[PDB]
């Protein structure tokens, strides 16, 4: 069955071709047995992907006891690195990333680390979502803090994914990313400076004692208008970005309203977008492996 | 603005002569910008402020602005010491950063003097006579014979204190302990402990003070020092500050440590540099002030200045107009 | 010895051109004394008697390890050619990063506000992107968690030398020099490891898994004994600062070193710790010695200085 | 002698502060040696004079605020011989016609389209030189006429004196040069913009002749007949070598003070005993600092408190 | 967008690759690479076809130090094969080279080199016979004298193939020096001024010669070693023609006092706005032979 063996990257992903299926796919090697923490990621990933179903969200068709999934040409990272974008392309990419967000949120599952390195593209000019391992039902180390929500950064509602998608939209509009940092305090300082000083009415939800004291012991700064930061954008784009990037977690834009925003109202039809068909730890080792085997049991002769 | 100088037909007037330097050019206008900057710095301190100690683990009332100071070892034994003592005796500074050579030289100066000399003298002849060389200054070898006879009991008591009662030693604390023992009103580290101004020096092992520690180890072993606790103190001394200022008086590790501390709060608001380094080598010591703003160590609103001159001929004059004319205001 | 340059009418033979620098004069002839001085060290090291017949001391500042000279340093360490090393705070963080993301070139006249807005840092005439430092966090944090576990349970005290040795083993890459440091038993000492990005990163770790201890009272006993029990010693110092003073004080215990070569570009009118005559005064170097000093940038003379007296007697090892 | 500074707890009194610099070491003790040397010069000095004092400067000093101090020094016949650079004689005259305004980081390309010239951290407008051209054009015409008719051989010194005699402006350092009979010498004058002006005047009314041996003879004969000599040099270049060669022919000089900022590693002119320029029984002094920050203070302790 | 890499000695010792490897070394090696590229471009522009004219006229200057040092041999190679067009020098650059042809020097002090006092005695016994004739020509032939011609005359009397200025006349390469009264040459001239008075030297013609050499050139190039009077002289000579094309500086001065960065020259219009000058902050002795041995030396049969 498997032929056309080649190299992709590194577990490890390699090119392959199924003789029986007559289709081209990629295979990735997973070895989470060494650490329970790695196994926790593995258990969620097989369980979350298999139960979901949708066109935009990536899917799994077979497991070789070594995971068989479709392959795309390149991700958003390389395209954003090389080629600049245009208005129509930005519009289309935003309408689709949001369409996926609606299903995952409707599915009542919490996502995290929705960075553009986890968005894939192919020749047919379509976008997809791939990685779903660190997730939860509505001191964890994340690869990048650049695109994280601030109530996570400073010690969970649904606003975090909206924050993520807003950051991706801004990074698509402007060539460079918006919030670069090196230290945790550095990122906090950059975010506070760009978004303006936190008002006391805004400072009610935060409960950490030392963090509350720190944020209280700050000077006052004036918010920068978005027109000054972006002199070659659309008024609708600026308005949507401003509404998305909000300090108040209990008062910020929800997904349904965003899709029907005037910016994207042209490609939005209420009947078109779908809804989820079905509404949605400890440290075992041996029985955890048993559960992994039980979950993966279906994908073999 | 035109370019003019002192006429000198009016007679010698020192007040105007040091004030006319701001419109001469070259290194004089740098001096004028420097004096204007430091004068702007102090004016913010006097403003009233109208808990914090527990967070920072320090016993000192927070003022309207905290001023950071640092110096290189060769400066302390060069006669500038009187100016530093004047700056520290009355509260005018809040953090001092130095090198182990600085404390080593400063302690002996209270016990024995140092003599002048000449720049060009062969060391082969001087070694026989028993004279060491530090720049244009010469020190005797007899001077180092009393330090060894004075530091051993202190270390013995320190080891006893560590073993008997619970205590962990940090470089910011060994300096303070030495001050109370010297009991002299002319050593700068005596007044440091009286008014609670901490002194930091990460590279404390390297120096003549290290030599004494090595010999003591082979008779009463067990001494422990920790460098991770000092980092916390210096960083939280800057994170919780309303406004900050820097006066770096020489290149080296002192420049790196002080600047990196202010990185965690988006740079400082006023700064001044005085050193004689070069920039083509790329060394941190010779870095221009505009290089700091790239890393995020000097805010983009400030206007730093940097003067190329030896510290001996500039520092005493700078303190003449800035910090001395408002003594009664404290 | 008369003054006589190289006459090009004979042709272009690079071997003669390098040797002819001895009689050229001015700062060129100072370079000529360096090749004769260093050659004596290597000649004396191979004499028949682990412990060798001569110990070589090598040090550098933070700039060089971030520049292209890093390739030269690797050669001098991979083949058991130096014995101990001294570095500064950044000399390790800049080294380890280069094995995960590279640096780029630029110019000197670039302003600061635009670079800060874009998010690119600048050192000298080289640029380091901001995303490079974030990759450090992903890799350093897991190894520090294992660091605190061994201290509490197994009971092992920790000093900078052992920390550098431990870090060298994990990177597992022949390019990085500190990899070869642990593989050939060459200790690396640095008195001020607090400074630099490494300190900035160990700070925030203290607020989650507290209790790390580092000692600077055991490093002094290693550096001092590595030299008190040796037959003959030598020095090769690049740059100036704490690295110079540490080495000089270390060599004092044996009544001074024998062979020395300095390469830096500082000035002497300010009396900063950064001339060889001063070393003779305090006792850093011996009386009978003949130290030399070259006033040039380290990035233009060192590859030439290793082109002779090294990489020629390679089979002799 | 031990080491000690100035204790500020007693107050501020600038007389003590400028004296206590001697006790402290490093680049401050050399200041004390310099002040002692210049005081000795003054004492020895107090038509032929008991001591002749040379003075020289580099053109970049003149375009700055130190120009006024040189004017005071020349005002009261305190110096006898001045040696400058081509730029120095060119900039003093401009200031008496148009002023100069005041960063190191300004790019030349941007200033090029606005018509601004950069020297150090100072700026001089491009429109300034038009006035110089218009004013200098007529005088050389009579100059050449006198050469062709009267028959008077000419050297840089006499042309500098003639140029100074006509400006009639007390702020000009070359005004008082001609009044007190104080010569000014320069080895190379064609380097500066004056050479460009001569070029533009070469085609019309050609035949201007300048000589270089008579000036050398004059400076040598001035130096040789003198009881006591002293040197003050601010900067380095052709001026320092010229002064040293001028004083060499009498077995050496007695007192000297150098205020420059170069280094000796390159081996350039910027040791005098090896050529006999300085006498064996002398103790030459030397200070490393910018002239703009040290020279005005030197005139405070000496040359001002005595008259 | 280029990375940073050095020479890996594991390959061996390949000098030609090593010299090129400096381009990506960084710090003060990238400037060396830029200088090499600029000089190569200038020589390539000289090669292309249209004292006879040349597609590009190059300039060269130096301070009195380099002639007394070993760089004398390599600068002789350039003038040997008509590599350059105009040379400028300080006062000591003429006297020192003349001495070396007669008596040697051993490593009375110039700095890191020592010249005997007796060495200067031999120059005395040789200078009056030529100077004595020179005044006679002016009285009875009506010839004017300029520093350039006087330097050119001095070469014709040595007749020895190891003196730089001897080879200056064999190709009609002028040598210019504004301040010639300084140094030992003026001291010797002083003595003659009493025995047989009458010598006159003009400087107005030298400016004319240099400036007309500057204006009538299609392309120009600047290579000046060391700072001082020579720098400003060449800059002001090239102030007309609206700026020079290619320029390389090699010196060790600093910019805190007015010896300045090449970018400042553009403000005066001395260098064109579309040019890219190159600065190098290393000593001349340790850099110049390498630069000559890499760019010029590779092409000898082409000229």
């Amino acid at each position: 069955r498997y032929t056309n063996l080649s190299y992709i990257g590194e577990g490890m992903v390699c090119s392959a071709y199924d003789n029986v299926n007559k289709v081209r796919v990629a295979i990735k090697k997973i070895s989470p047995f060494e650490h329970q923490t790695y196994c926790q990621r593995t258990l969620r990933e097989i369980k979350i992907l298999l139960r979901f179903r949708h066109e935009n969200i990536i899917g799994i068709n077979d497991i070789i006891r070594y995971i068989v999934q479709d392959l795309m040409e390149t991700d958003l990272y390389k395209l954003l690195k090389t080629q600049h974008l245009s208005n129509d392309h930005i519009c289309y990419f935003l309408y689709q990333i949001l369409r996926g967000l609606k299903y995952i949120h409707s599915a009542n599952v919490l996502h995290r680390d929705l960075k553009p390195s986890n968005l894939l593209l192919n020749t047919t000019c379509d976008l997809k979502i791939c990685d779903f391992g660190l997730a939860r039902v509505a001191t964890e180390y994340v690869a990048t803090r650049w695109y994280r929500a601030p109530e996570i950064m400073l010690n969970y509602t649904k606003s975090i994914d909206i924050w993520s998608v807003g950051c991706i939209l801004a990074e698509m509009l402007s060539n460079r990313p918006i919030f670069p940092g090196k230290h945790y305090l550095d990122q906090l300082n950059h975010i506070l400076g760009i978004l303006g000083s936190p008002s006391q009415e805004d400072l009610n939800c935060i409960i950490n004692l030392k963090a509350r004291n720190y944020l209280l012991s700050l000077p006052h700064k004036n918010k920068v208008p978005w027109n000054r930061l972006f002199p070659n954008a659309d008024s609708k784009a600026l308005d949507l970005l401003d509404k998305m990037l909000t300090f108040n977690p209990h008062k910020r834009i929800e997904v349904e309203q965003a899709l029907a925003h005037p910016y994207l109202e042209q490609y939005y039809d209420p009947s078109d977008e779908p809804i989820a068909e079905a509404p949605f730890d400890d440290l075992p080792k041996e029985k955890l492996k048993e559960l992994i085997f039980e979950e993966t049991a279906r994908f073999q002769p | 603005t035109q370019v003019r100088g002192y006429d000198f037909n009016r007679g010698v007037n020192y007040r105007a002569l040091l004030e006319a330097f701001g419109t001469t050019g070259f290194q004089a206008t740098n001096f004028g910008r420097a004096v204007q900057q430091v004068n702007a710095m102090i004016e913010k301190k006097l403003e009233p402020l109208s808990q914090h100690a527990d967070l920072t683990q320090s016993r000192r009332p927070l003022t309207s602005c905290t001023i950071f100071l640092g110096y290189t070892s060769n400066l302390i034994s060069s006669g500038i010491r009187e100016t530093i003592r004047y700056l520290v005796q009355h509260n005018m500074v809040d953090v001092l950063v130095t090198t182990a050579g600085g404390v080593e030289e400063d302690l002996i100066k209270c016990l024995a003097p140092t003599y002048l000399g000449e720049f060009s003298l062969r060391g082969k002849e001087l070694r026989e006579n028993g004279i060491n060389r530090i720049g244009n200054l010469l020190v005797p070898n007899e001077n180092y014979c009393k330090f060894e006879d004075w530091l051993m009991p202190i270390l013995d008591q320190m080891v006893m204190e560590q073993n008997t009662e619970g205590v962990k030693w940090t470089p910011s604390k060994m300096i303070a302990r030495l001050g109370k023992e010297i009991n002299n009103p002319e050593s700068v580290y005596y007044w440091a402990q009286k008014n609670h101004i901490p002194v930091f020096s990460p590279a404390l092992t390297d120096g003549s003070l290290g030599d004494m520690i090595f010999f003591h180890s082979y008779k009463n072993p067990g001494l422990v020092l920790d460098i991770v606790e000092d980092l916390r103190l210096i960083n939280t001394q800057a994170i919780f500050a309303k406004c900050t200022g820097m006066i770096i008086l020489g290149g080296g590790v002192v420049k790196h440590h002080i600047a990196n501390a202010n990185l965690m709060r988006n740079g400082a608001d006023y700064a001044v540099y005085i050193n004689t380094a070069q920039e083509f080598d790329g060394s941190d010591s010779g870095a221009r002030p505009d290089e700091a703003v790239s890393w995020g160590k000097i805010r983009v609103d400030a206007q730093p200045v940097k003067v190329y001159a030896d510290a001996s001929l500039v520092f005493p004059l700078l303190v003449a107009e800035t910090f001395a004319q408002k003594m009664d205001a404290f």
